[PDB]
């Protein structure tokens, strides 16, 4: 199923699987639905980075149609904590969650692709009991909406009226119009 | 391997070898003939099968 | 005076090889 | 898939699994639910890091959204056992059971993200059959309930008062609150 | 996923899992229910165990609900048959197949953690069928509770009529209660 | 997950299965219910072992709920033409087909626990179809009961008449009984 591939060595050569070998140089995939147990995996790859060369730069693909919220806060503050730049590149689609993490990438190192989507909303959930629990549960995915929305104008530059009236429903960017905005910094259509 | 390259390291540079006794008319042993390898050129051949990937 | 000369041995290592179930 | 690394050591390279890894570098992963079979691998990993230095603190990062009580205490006695100091860092995400292990980490090495999120409730539970069986299992879950809240009072500094009123129902704390009730001792947000 | 760690020796570093590295140092694990097919894996490990030192104790975990009764008496007759003494450390929680494998270690070498929790009840089972084959049934389960009574009181010391008295129905247990009725001998908090 | 065991020799060091490793010390494990793939697979271990000393007693640990009689007898016949002597040990339970399977050991090699409990029943099955076809399967059956009868009888020494009233419904024989019947030789308790 997963390839195999051959890194050749001065002293000899390896075997490793694709997504190993592009570890290797300093490239992370994001893919599909953001959850507890991907999630942590990607914060492990992005500390094993930073102590083989605290230095250089890390990237990160984002394909994915959102997720958990907590689980991508976890890869947010890690990647705002660790000292190289992360840059993050979109590669087909970014939805609510991989869209935050893809304007929370250094600035000038937020890039994608010209035939992309970009969506964002406002969080959703729901829960079940006594009103009392309700109230509780309100309060806190509404903290969670405010504190995505003043994180998203920190990075995008927008106002945080502006973020708060564009997130209350479903906004679908492409590229050109996420450089607008400020999610992106520039869009890759041919190397060099 | 190695330990022959840390035994040529004085003599490719210069030392006071102990030569073997002998293979000819010398009649004494103890003898341990004492050459100067300082102004003995020492050319080395080999095929380095593999080198061409390091490099 | 006759005398003997002892000479080191090969100094060969004991490799090891591991089994899984399948 | 888990991407596989290499280390380079003074005896050569060894290719060892990203979790695993970091394992060497006294670092365990607390993800997922919290059952029986995840607790006894923790457990196994504490001990063996014990084993070969009892000097060095152990980090648990803890990205769990709760689980069973009996598992879970099987990792607090153990923390609380072993000689070297188990430092706590709180990732997305500390539910009741992950916010027991928090705040049951070493005096002044416990920490939380800026953007996670904890809460504590109450155990749940339930039985069905005869009523005489319901007051077994009843003043059972009881003694607990007395029991955690005892335990969180002694780390978190609270009065056993103030943890019963705030366990009846789910309380969420963000980062900084945290700190103010006693979970957590400090908040990492960029390094040095 | 089972982490792999990397164990020194002069003739070289090995790999061995987490479980496999805590074997060579007489530790057995019993997690989850009991079954025949876990059952025998366990007194598979315990022979083993025996053969490379049979003057060496052998330390066995619980952190099991409870299982199969035969399951059960398997492990229990393998522990009494082996020459080395068996010690048992409850992690957890210990049910009445898991408490009769906890008791039944060797007398001074059993444990439970502080917030460990012993249940014990009676044997549990039925049968759909004819009235005549119903009553072989009913008769040979009131001897396996006959026959399970009278183990536990020789392990723990209480007469049998008080264990029939305990055990009618579900009686749980704490660590400190566990050293007064005789299942457990000492109570382990930290090191030294 | 099976462990992993080392085994030392003047060959170099090897891995083992814990399973595997004791089928070099002609042990045989015969755990679960009863069916073709796994009947075939002791079959070969057995066809295995007398290749490597045909003298060698072979060890075969029964500990299963019964099984299809027709794999049974699969094993039945392969211990009965090698020529080892192949020595039963009864470790928990022993049904139907496990009882037939360890009285057919070598006389005073069979083995059962002081706890262990052994059943024996008459052979069950059913058919669906018409008349003619039932009456076909109804001799089938009958057949097999003799003939599972005479064997029993064999190898127990009682009488065919005693086989088929004790055998007529379930019968449950703890092991010092067993030995009177003729199922078993000998108990072990400890190691002498």
């Amino acid at each position: 199923l997963v390839p195999m591939v051959i890194e050749q060595t001065s002293r000899g050569e390896r075997s490793f699987d694709i997504y190993s070998r592009l570890l290797k140089e300093r490239v992370i995939f994001l893919t599909g639905q953001v959850e507890d147990h991907m999630a942590n995996l990607i914060v492990a790859q992005m500390l094993f980075l930073e102590a083989e060369n605290p230095e250089k730069d890390i990237y990160l693909y984002i394909n994915s149609p959102g997720g958990v919220i907590t689980a991508g806060m976890s890869i947010y503050d890690t990647m705002q904590f660790i000292k190289p730049d992360v840059s993050t590149i979109c590669m087909g689609q970014a939805a609510s969650m991989g869209a935050f993490l893809l304007t929370a990438g250094a600035k000038g190192k937020r890039f994608c692709l010209p035939n992309s989507r970009v969506m964002i909303h406002q969080p959703l959930g729901g829960y079940q009991g006594q009103a009392t629990d309700i109230e509780i549960h309100a309060r806190e995915i509404l903290k969670v909406k405010g504190r995505m929305n003043e994180l998203m104008a920190l990075h995008t530059g927008q106002s945080l009226e502006q973020i708060e009236r564009d997130t209350e429903r479903d906004r679908f960017l492409s590229a050109p119009e996420a450089v607008e905005y400020g999610l992106v910094d520039s869009i890759l259509t041919h190397r060099n | 391997g190695e330990g022959v390259q840390q035994a040529l390291l004085k003599l490719i540079e210069g030392t006071v070898a102990a030569v073997p006794p002998q293979g000819g008319r010398k009649h004494p042993q103890q003898e341990f003939l004492q050459v100067d390898t300082s102004k003995i050129l020492f050319i080395c051949g080999g095929a380095f099968a593999g080198l061409d990937k390091v490099i | 005076e006759r005398r003997g000369s002892h000479l080191g041995l090969i100094e060969v290592e004991k490799p090891l090889y591991c089994v899984e179930p399948f």
